[PDB]
This record gives C-alpha cells, sequence and structure tokens, in this order.
RNA sequence: AGGUUCGUGGUAGGAGAGCGUUCUAAGGGCGGUGAAGUCAGACCGGAAGGACUGGUGGAGCGCUUAGAAGUGAGAAUGCCG
RNA sequence: UACUCGGGAGUCAGACUGCGAGUGAUAAGAUCCGUAGUCGAAAGGGAAACAGCCCAGACCACCAGUUAAGGUCCCCAAAUA
RNA sequence: GAAAGUUAUAAAUGAAGCGGUCUGGAAAGGCCCGCCAAAGACGGUAACAGCCCGGUAGUUGAAAUGGCUUUCCCUCCAGAGUGGAUCCUGAGUACGACGGAACACGUGAAAUUCCGUCGGAAUCCGGGAGGACCAUCUCCCAAGGCUAAAUACUCCCUAGUGACCGAUAGUGAACCAGUACCGUGAGGGAAAGGUGAAAAGCACCCCGGAAGGGGAGUGAAACAGUUCCUGAAACCGUGUGCCUACAAGUAGUUAGAGCCCGUUAAUGGGUGAUAGCGUGCCUUUUGUAGAAUGAACCGGCGAGUUACGAUUUGUUGCAAGGUUAAGCGGAAAAAGCGGAGCCGUAGCGAAAGCGAGUCUGAAUAGGGCGCAUAAGUAACAGGUCGUAGACCCGAAACCAGGUGAUC
C-alpha cells in the first residue's frame, strides 16, 4: 500500500471546526452564541419540553389506554416468499427458520395473503387469514395447523 | 494465478497456481486505507492523565475578601488562571481501539495480498528450512533470491529454525501463516511465502 | 501531546514592531501601542491613494488658470474652447506645457479662441 | 447513559406508521354541559401532533 | 480547459477553502566544512505566512503523504516574574 | 424568483426624519400606533464641526475623463458671468 | 514429621576492527575495506559505536532461608434392601392488629422481607408460595450453622510499556519539602535544575585596605572564572549621520526641497524644512473621541473537551437483508469460533383481535391511520442535542466533623 501514499476516500472526513481563535474565522469572541442571555452561559438553555411556563402539550391532553400482559403478536410471512420452494413439499415452521425467513419465532408463524403464489404447496403453521387460506386452496394445497 | 516456483537455494522448481479469487481480484484502495489506520489505531495504549482544579493539592479556602480590598474577585488559589492551578480539559485515559465490519476486514487482506501480485513482489518458494540456528546461513539465502530490501517471511509448518536465525537481521520478519494482517503485510515490502504456506492462506478465504 | 507555545508569538509581535520604524516614542519599542499606530497608518494610506489623485487635479487647474489668464482667458472659458474645438488634452499634460514650454500653450489658447468666435 | 424516555408523553402518544404522532383531544373531562355537540362529536377522535409542536419534543420519546 | 452575462460594504449568524504549532508511521534527506535557538537586512506569495545571506551558538533538525491534538492571546480591577 | 422537506442559527432595549392619528397644552431630542426612508450593520461628497437631513453604495492599482447634491471675491478647485 | 523436584533472595561464562585515510580539541562521523550474529536491547566513553567498556542472546550457579508441587509418614471412617403399628422433623415462633423501613414499587388493589409494642397456630390426615383473596392444580419443607472459584482495590516488591510532562510543565516537593514562613491552635504552605570532556577552578607582575580590575597562563572556547549552556523584551547608558529655541501637535499619512549613504538592484535606504487630510484599542449600547468600562510596560501561563446515548449529512461493505455483544484464542496483535440479541421486511385498535387492511359505526356508507407508490443495515467522519462541573473565572449564604475564654 506504500504507507508513505495513503489517501483516504474523498468526503470521507472533514476537520474539526474550533470556536474562539479569533474574528477572522467567523466564530471569535462571543463563539456563535449571540449576546448575554441564558443560553449563552456556560450550562445555559431550558429543559428538553420547558415552554418558559406555559403548560407543556403533554400536560394539557390526557392519557389513553392501558397495556395487555398476556399479549400474542406472530412472526409474519407473505405469500411472496412462498415462491422459493418447489411444488410438492411440506412446508413446516421449523423448516422455515433455517432458511432465513424467519430469524426468531415470537408467538406463531401466521401467513398473510400479500402478492400471489403459483407453486402448489402444502404448508403448517399456527395461524391463516381468510384471504391466506383460500391462495394456497386454490393453488391444490393444503391448510393444516399444528 | 500464475507464478515460477523457486527453491531454497535459489535456482529453479517449476511453477506454481494461485486461486484467482484470492490473489487476483481487482484491489479496493479506498477500503485497504480504512484498515490499515483502524489497525494502527487500535496499537495506542491511550494512558495519559492531567490534573483538574479539584485534583491539585491544596485549595478551599478563598484567597481575600470578596469586595472592598482592591483586587480581582478570586475564589481558590488553584483556579485554571493561576500559576500553579489545574488544567482545565486536558487529556484523560481512553481507548482508541475499533473494528470494522467482517465482511471489509477479509476484502483487504485480499487487495492487500493481490496487489503484490500486480506489481511481481511476490516470491512463492518450494520449502525454507535450516538445520541449525544461524543468521550467517539466513542472510546467504537472501543473496540467492534478490532481496536487498525489507521482507516479510511467511511460513506454515516445519521451519525448525527459520524463526531464531533472522531475530538479528533487521528488515525480515517472520510470522507463522496465520498472524498474516494488513498492517505488517503493507508495511514490508517483499513478500517471501513458502510452498505450504499458501494453501494456508487460500483455505482461510 | 502538550503543544507550549514558543518562536511563534514572538515572531509574529516583532514583525509588527519593526513595521512602526520612525515614530515618536513608544510607538517604535512597545507591541501594544505600535500594533495600534501600524493599523492606523495602513487606514490613513487607504484613502489617500483616493485624495491623492484629487490633490493634483486641483494642482494642475490652478496652473492652467493662471497661465490661461495672460491671453484675456480663464480657465471656466477656455476649456470649454478646446472642447468645442476637439482638442482632447487632458490636464496634467496641458499644464506641463504652461510651465516649460508656454510658446506650444499660447498655440492652444489660440484655437481655442477660433472655436468660441465661430 | 442512555438516555431516558419521557414517561408522561409515552402515556398518551401514539407513533404511527410514517413515523408521525398521534394525540388526543384535550377539553373532554367534566364540563359537556357548556359544550355543543357537533362540538362533542369532534373532540372524541384524535388528531395529529402540530410541526411546530414536533420539532421541539422529538426527542423526548425517540425509543418509544 | 476556455468563453458570455450578472455581481464582489457589512454587525449577530450560516457555508467553504486554507496557514502555522507539538507528537506518530513510512519514504527520502542535512549536520562539528557547524543543528535548533537568537540578532539584522532593501527577498517571495492574495492573507494567515515562507526562503536566502551574514554575526552569535555549539548538537540536533527539516521535506513529502496521512493520523492525533494540552492548537494560535492585547484586554478577564486575570496568576507569576 | 416563488413553494415543499430537512441540518444550523441569531433576534424579541431600537433611534431619528416626512406623512395620518391618540395621550400631552394642536409643548418636549416626550409617549404610544400605522406608513416610507436612513442609521443600527454604511465608508465617500455637502450641511463650519455634527449616527438618523440632501447626493450616492468602497474587489485592488493609476500624477486619466464626465457628472450628482452643493458651489465659482480671498482662506479654498471653479463666473469679480 | 521426612524425602525429591521447581521457584525467589548474591552471581559465572559469553562471538566479532587498537583496519586504512580526511576534517577535527577529541571519531562513535565521511570515503574505502572486513567480520559476528540464538548476541543490531539499553547505557557509558572527548560528536551519532553490533565488533572500546558494563553488558545483550544462549548456557550455567546456592552455603543458608522462605514459597510451591508430589511421595512417604500420620489421622479418621459403616452403606444397601424391605416393612413402616407407634414415635420425631427447630413456639411466645409462623402469622394478625397498630406505627415505621427495605423492596424499581411514595399505602396504593399491595403480595415479599425487616424493626418496636400487644395478641397468638398447626405440627405429616401437617405446613408455605405462585403480587389482595377463595376453590382447584403445580412447586417446595421456614422459624440452626459452615463452605473454595469466577468479583472489587493497590501503601508496597520485581520486570516492563506510553502517537504522557520536560523545570510557571510533571506530585505541593527533579535541589536536605510538608522544609522556610504565617497562626494560641486545628490548620495554610512556598521559591530554588545546567562551568567544562577533564578542576586542568587563573604560579607570577601592576593599581587597591579590600572588593574589583589590566597583563600572563590552562583550556577548542575565559564575551565558559564557583546562578558558570543559550541569553529575547521591558528598563538604563556611551558615541555619532539628519532635524529642532515665533511654535497650538491621537503624533501619523500623502506631496515635498535640502543633507547623508549604497541594497536580497529596484521606478533603492536614513532624516526630514514646508503644505493638505486626520478626535487611540477593547466592552456595552438607539447612539461612545467620549467627561461610561478595562489595561503602568515587557515575558510566560490562561477558556466549547471527553465518555455513553439520540438525530441528520458524507464515505465505504453487503443487500430483503444487515450485524454480532459478553466470552474462547493470541504477542496489551491478526485470523478463526461465538446468532444470545438488536434494526429492517405490515399495519390498524385502549384491548380481545383482524390483517393489505384495520378502527369508529346498525352500515357494502363516510372518515382517521396504512399498502398501493416498498431499502435497509454495520462502521467511521462532520453539525446539533441529552446525562455528567460540561465554556472560563466570581458570590452572600447552607450542612457535617473538629480547634479555640493566653484578647
Ligand atoms: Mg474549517
Ligand atoms: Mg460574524
Ligand atoms: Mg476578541
Ligand atoms: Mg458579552
Ligand atoms: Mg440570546
Ligand atoms: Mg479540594
Ligand atoms: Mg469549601
Ligand atoms: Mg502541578
Ligand atoms: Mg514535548
Ligand atoms: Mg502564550
Ligand atoms: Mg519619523
Ligand atoms: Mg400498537
Ligand atoms: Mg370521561
Ligand atoms: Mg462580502
Ligand atoms: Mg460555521
Ligand atoms: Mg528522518
Ligand atoms: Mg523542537
Ligand atoms: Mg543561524
Ligand atoms: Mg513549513
Ligand atoms: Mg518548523
Ligand atoms: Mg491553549
Ligand atoms: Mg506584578
Ligand atoms: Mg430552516
Ligand atoms: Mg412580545
Ligand atoms: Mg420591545
Ligand atoms: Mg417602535
Ligand atoms: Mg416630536
Ligand atoms: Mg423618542
Ligand atoms: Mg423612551
Ligand atoms: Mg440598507
Ligand atoms: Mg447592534
Ligand atoms: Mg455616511
Ligand atoms: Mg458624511
Ligand atoms: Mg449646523
Ligand atoms: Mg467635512
Ligand atoms: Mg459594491
Ligand atoms: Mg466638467
Ligand atoms: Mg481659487
Ligand atoms: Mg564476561
Ligand atoms: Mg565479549
Ligand atoms: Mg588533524
Ligand atoms: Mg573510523
Ligand atoms: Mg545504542
Ligand atoms: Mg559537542
Ligand atoms: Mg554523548
Ligand atoms: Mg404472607
Ligand atoms: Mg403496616
Ligand atoms: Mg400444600
Ligand atoms: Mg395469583
Ligand atoms: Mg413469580
Ligand atoms: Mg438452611
Ligand atoms: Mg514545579
Ligand atoms: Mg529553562
Ligand atoms: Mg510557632
Ligand atoms: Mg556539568
Ligand atoms: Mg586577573
Ligand atoms: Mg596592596
Ligand atoms: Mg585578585
Ligand atoms: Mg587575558
Ligand atoms: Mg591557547
Ligand atoms: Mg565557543
Ligand atoms: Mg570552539
Ligand atoms: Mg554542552
Ligand atoms: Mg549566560
Ligand atoms: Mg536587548
Ligand atoms: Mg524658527
Ligand atoms: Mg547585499
Ligand atoms: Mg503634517
Ligand atoms: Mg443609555
Ligand atoms: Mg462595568
Ligand atoms: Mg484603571
Ligand atoms: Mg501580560
Ligand atoms: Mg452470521
Ligand atoms: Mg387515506
Ligand atoms: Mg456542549
Ligand atoms: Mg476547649
Amino acid at each position: 500500500m506504500k504507507l508513505h501514499e495513503l489517501k483516504p476516500s474523498e468526503g470521507s472526513r472533514k476537520e474539526r471546526n474550533r470556536v474562539g481563535r479569533g474574528t477572522g474565522s467567523g466564530n471569535g469572541k462571543t463563539s456563535g452564541r449571540g449576546h448575554k442571555g441564558q443560553k449563552a452561559r456556560s450550562g445555559g438553555g431550558v429543559r428538553l419540553g420547558f415552554e418558559g411556563g406555559q403548560l407543556p402539550l403533554f400536560r394539557r391532553i390526557p392519557k389513553r389506554g392501558f397495556t395487555n400482559i398476556n399479549r400474542k403478536e406472530f412472526a409474519i410471512v407473505n405469500l411472496d416468499v412462498l415462491n422459493r420452494f418447489e411444488d410438492g413439499t411440506e412446508v413446516t415452521p421449523e423448516l422455515l427458520i433455517e432458511t432465513g425467513i424467519i430469524r426468531n419465532e415470537k408467538s406463531g408463524i401466521k401467513i398473510l395473503s400479500d402478492g400471489n403464489i403459483e407453486k402448489k404447496l402444502t404448508v403448517k403453521a399456527n395461524k391463516f387469514s381468510a384471504a391466506a387460506k383460500e391462495a394456497i386452496e386454490a393453488a391444490g394445497g393444503k391448510t393444516e395447523v399444528i | 494465478p500464475k507464478l515460477s516456483l523457486l527453491k531454497q537455494d535459489g535456482t529453479n522448481a517449476g511453477e506454481i497456481t494461485l486461486n484467482d479469487t484470492v490473489f487476483g481480484i481487482e484491489p479496493n484502495e479506498k477500503v485497504v486505507v480504512d484498515v490499515i489506520l483502524s489497525q494502527r489505531a487500535s496499537l495506542r495504549q491511550g494512558t495519559h492523565k492531567v490534573k483538574n482544579r479539584s485534583e491539585v493539592r491544596g485549595g478551599g479556602r478563598k484567597p481575600w475578601r470578596q469586595k472592598g480590598t482592591g483586587r480581582a474577585r478570586q475564589g481558590s488559589i488553584r483556579s485554571p488562571q493561576w500559576r500553579g492551578g489545574g488544567v482545565v480539559f486536558g487529556p484523560t485515559p481512553r481507548s482508541y481501539a475499533y473494528k470494522l465490519p467482517k465482511k471489509v476486514r477479509r476484502l483487504a487482506i485480499k487487495s492487500i495480498l493481490s496487489s503484490k501480485v500486480n506489481e511481481e513482489k511476490l516470491v512463492v518458494l518450494e520449502g525454507l528450512t535450516f538445520d541449525a540456528p544461524k543468521t550467517k546461513e539466513f542472510a546467504a539465502f537472501l543473496k540467492n533470491i534478490s532481496v536487498d530490501t525489507k521482507a516479510l517471511i511467511v511460513v506454515a509448518g516445519e521451519s525448525e529454525n527459520v524463526e531464531l536465525s533472522a531475530r538479528n537481521l533487521q528488515g525480515i520478519t517472520v510470522i507463522p501463516a496465520e498472524s498474516i494482517s494488513v498492517l505488517e503485510v503493507a508495511k514490508h515490502d517483499k513478500l517471501i511465502i513458502t510452498k505450504a504456506a499458501v494453501e494456508k492462506v487460500e483455505e482461510v478465504l | 501531546p502538550r503543544v507550549k507555545g514558543g518562536t511563534v508569538t514572538r515572531k509574529r509581535r516583532k514583525k509588527i514592531v519593526k513595521l512602526a520604524k520612525g515614530y515618536y516614542g513608544s510607538k517604535h519599542l512597545l507591541f501594544k501601542v505600535a500594533n495600534q499606530a501600524v493599523m492606523k497608518s495602513y487606514q490613513y494610506a487607504y484613502r489617500d491613494r483616493r485624495q491623492k489623485k484629487r490633490d493634483f487635479r486641483r494642482l494642475w487647474i490652478a496652473r492652467i488658470n493662471a497661465a490661461a489668464r495672460m491671453q484675456d482667458l480663464s480657465y471656466s472659458k477656455l476649456m470649454h474652447g478646446l472642447k468645442l474645438a476637439g482638442i482632447d488634452i487632458n490636464r496634467k499634460m496641458l499644464a506641463d506645457l504652461a510651465v516649460n514650454d508656454i510658446a506650444s500653450f499660447n498655440t492652444l489658447a489660440d484655437s481655442a479662441k477660433k472655436a468660441l468666435a465661430k | 447513559p442512555k438516555m431516558k424516555t419521557h414517561r408522561g408523553s409515552a402515556k398518551r402518544f401514539k407513533r404511527t406508521g410514517s413515523g408521525k404522532l398521534k394525540r388526543r383531544h384535550g377539553f373532554t373531562s367534566h364540563m359537556f354541559a357548556n359544550k355543543s355537540q357537533k362540538q362533542k362529536r369532534k373532540l372524541r377522535k384524535s388528531a395529529m401532533v402540530s410541526a411546530g409542536d414536533f420539532k421541539r419534543i422529538r426527542q423526548m420519546v425517540a425509543k418509544m
């Protein structure tokens, strides 16, 4: 590489900007801070939501709802990712995890009917949408629920 | 891809075939620069420290009355503007090491190890062994094959006394075929690699 | 790594002092005073490059006037004759003839009188 | 240290599918005799945070 | 790389291009036939700045391409001499 | 030139002059509004001097020319028109 | 209580140029020749040394004392199966009421643990918990005790390292430093490095009481002579080229005669009789020459940084995918392994839930949010923000432990 001739990619590195080094640089005396405020002091400014005394926005609109503790969320697979399988095989959740379609199994595998399928497949899963079930039935396949 | 195999005494020994995907790709100069800096930035200890105004010995007492004395208002004899006072920001113990995504650190080794081939600065050798450690015998071997500059001997196995009878020589470094890295290869001009070490480099990538 | 100041502060300050050579008193010795004088001298010199062009043109006019009055004319009524006759000699050259080669100045003034009459 | 979420805002804001924030109208507690029903029908729906407020409160809810 | 048109006052402030300082890596260098430092000159560039020659000094120091910062002072009734 | 989205600010003590009003006494270099200009952030020329009035907007050099407000007996360039 | 091995506490041996020549006070330097290397680490020697010295790599070494590791010696040892009438399994405790505390949990629907005061169980057909509580089910036996390793720290000892400092810096302290000095006391707390390679540290003569000088001598250098390398600026002097005693001066600038010189040689340098124009620098202000503020002068020191997160722009790798964290490995490396996890690929709803749709609604209505109309992710660099003293200096005050009635 000839360490005496290193040249990094153009635009990948810029130069730090240092304020308070004379008036020729445009950031001299006051250093981009203005004149004599609360924001012009060391460690100044107000909180993230503070509005100078007027009631903050979050304190004039109501809270809403609760959080269910038994919440169930399913891993989602569409129909388009189901065209990578040759017709005939039985698609099962333990097969889907290895091929990179499903990283983690949250609470079950659910097939949705986005896109379209063209190969006759037999699938197994935990949930099916109404439109997804008919799509694989109209392809000659069968629907089974584990 | 294709190179001439050389015996230890400096003569010919046939020819060798190097894999194209390892020693024949188009180098990525903009990647090798990044990897060299990252490995060089990760070699510094970063052991440096100064004393603030709360660590210098003394202080506490207010030197003199706030008003009426005629001197400037002061709060401690270890303020930053005083003589023996503390530093304001200064340095502090700090780590500099960082890494780069693995698919990039593997492209750089392919680029630097293939850039040598394009420059005809790689020498493949049949087998490099010495029965007894002898630096006199090693320097003569560097005369059989014209080196006259900094080198980097990469040996895989056997090599009874190669690591010993090259320590005293200055521009020569020996690494046992798994320690090959971007910084070391770029640092040394030539590259002497034995036949048995090419496969081990090849198989890892 | 620490960067102690040295050989850089005095190199810049000494250059300013040498530019204040010949000033009265401390203005040629002390940096703070000499800095203010060097800055002020530049501001003067900048605006006398404008006044220098005005100061000389007033000098040439006063010399053409004095020479023109010797021929029963005045500056205002002479410079009108030249334009009305087509002569485009500027003030700097006209004043040069009035002092050194007054013989030719009269030849120019005669043409000015002819233009005024006709 | 990683910066903390504003728990007060996290209890009454909702993140939509385009990164914007959804809220609730705020005049709906205890004076319903003084409001016409046209004024009460609109107040029970849900609105969106304006660009001026979002420009100020975007960091209070970032990992929400 | 070359043309045409329109422009080039400026505080708070925004954007860009750069000089100089200490240290590190590689290349390539000078120095008891005199290094850094220091003193004087009427030299060079658009600016920060950079050379050359001569005196003193008596042993270290530049240049190129990158990297990192205890990074540049005229003012704080600023601290020390 | 507008408009939309995004990164970064500073400002929220204004002043005088012409015009239209309020308070005041149809006073104030007063106070409070609307409207235009200049200063703030603007050097140059004229009002003797004189931030806000009149003319007019400085990229650098010239011992070149024509004009604006204002002027042409002397100080002081130009009509004792 | 013994035997053996290893280690720590002194050390031994240890290759190769007095090579030639030049400058030089002096060779380790330049040029030309050789040699060693399991030894080209570091330091010294009259300037920069692998081959001059102490040494280095390698190989050896323990009288005595301590440490560790094995063996011997010594010391101490009942565990399996079936039955299972009857007997035992931690009492003023476990719980409860009242008042407090710790639990991320502020008495709240408040489980769990602890303390003070009162009340007060069962005991194998028994007892406790699963965030009030009851029934079922599951798991487990409190109110007795012991226990190595993985974890935190460094007053110390040995070997080392640094894109750490280099005498106002680095510890307060490179020097007889917690010293001198200040205070009744607790307590506060400095300044101060460099002759030369080698003292060879100036026999001797002259002025003087001495100090201090002028020659002589040593030395490469005495303009290195016991604050001694280098020796800037303020400040104080001696000599001299030009100007100055009728003049009203932010001290200059432009025009300019006379006099005097001679350069990094070019429409050059020093001083300037006389003429025009001309009310310092900073801060703060509508507005300052301001009779508003700061500075006696010179020199050194003195203010937007770092760690972890958020967001946005630029660059690079891969791409419906992207990427590892802790850890193993190793040279304070580089690979390899590690997919636990995180972001993205689907949204809507308070929630059950439905899903390219969903929610409100009696509704195939209308409308809100979404797809249609689809690029993310890891790393680095710049701008900004959050938590940290957070840009630098500055209060009057508050609280906690101590020292003071010698005034
Ligand atoms: Mg910049
Ligand atoms: Mg500015
Ligand atoms: Mg300033
Ligand atoms: Mg200020
Ligand atoms: Mg402000
Ligand atoms: Mg303290
Ligand atoms: Mg205190
Ligand atoms: Mg200190
Ligand atoms: Mg240093
Ligand atoms: Mg300084
Ligand atoms: Mg003078
Ligand atoms: Mg949701
Ligand atoms: Mg309600
Ligand atoms: Mg401009
Ligand atoms: Mg900027
Ligand atoms: Mg060098
Ligand atoms: Mg230096
Ligand atoms: Mg010199
Ligand atoms: Mg330079
Ligand atoms: Mg330099
Ligand atoms: Mg600094
Ligand atoms: Mg003083
Ligand atoms: Mg904007
Ligand atoms: Mg307002
Ligand atoms: Mg106002
Ligand atoms: Mg107003
Ligand atoms: Mg008025
Ligand atoms: Mg007024
Ligand atoms: Mg007023
Ligand atoms: Mg304007
Ligand atoms: Mg202003
Ligand atoms: Mg003006
Ligand atoms: Mg004016
Ligand atoms: Mg007047
Ligand atoms: Mg005037
Ligand atoms: Mg202009
Ligand atoms: Mg005219
Ligand atoms: Mg006249
Ligand atoms: Mg020996
Ligand atoms: Mg030896
Ligand atoms: Mg000689
Ligand atoms: Mg020699
Ligand atoms: Mg050495
Ligand atoms: Mg020497
Ligand atoms: Mg030496
Ligand atoms: Mg209980
Ligand atoms: Mg209780
Ligand atoms: Mg039970
Ligand atoms: Mg329960
Ligand atoms: Mg539980
Ligand atoms: Mg127990
Ligand atoms: Mg010190
Ligand atoms: Mg010193
Ligand atoms: Mg005492
Ligand atoms: Mg000495
Ligand atoms: Mg003597
Ligand atoms: Mg005597
Ligand atoms: Mg004597
Ligand atoms: Mg002598
Ligand atoms: Mg001699
Ligand atoms: Mg000398
Ligand atoms: Mg000498
Ligand atoms: Mg010396
Ligand atoms: Mg001295
Ligand atoms: Mg001096
Ligand atoms: Mg006179
Ligand atoms: Mg010369
Ligand atoms: Mg004058
Ligand atoms: Mg005022
Ligand atoms: Mg003040
Ligand atoms: Mg003062
Ligand atoms: Mg000072
Ligand atoms: Mg992977
Ligand atoms: Mg819509
Ligand atoms: Mg900040
Ligand atoms: Mg007492």
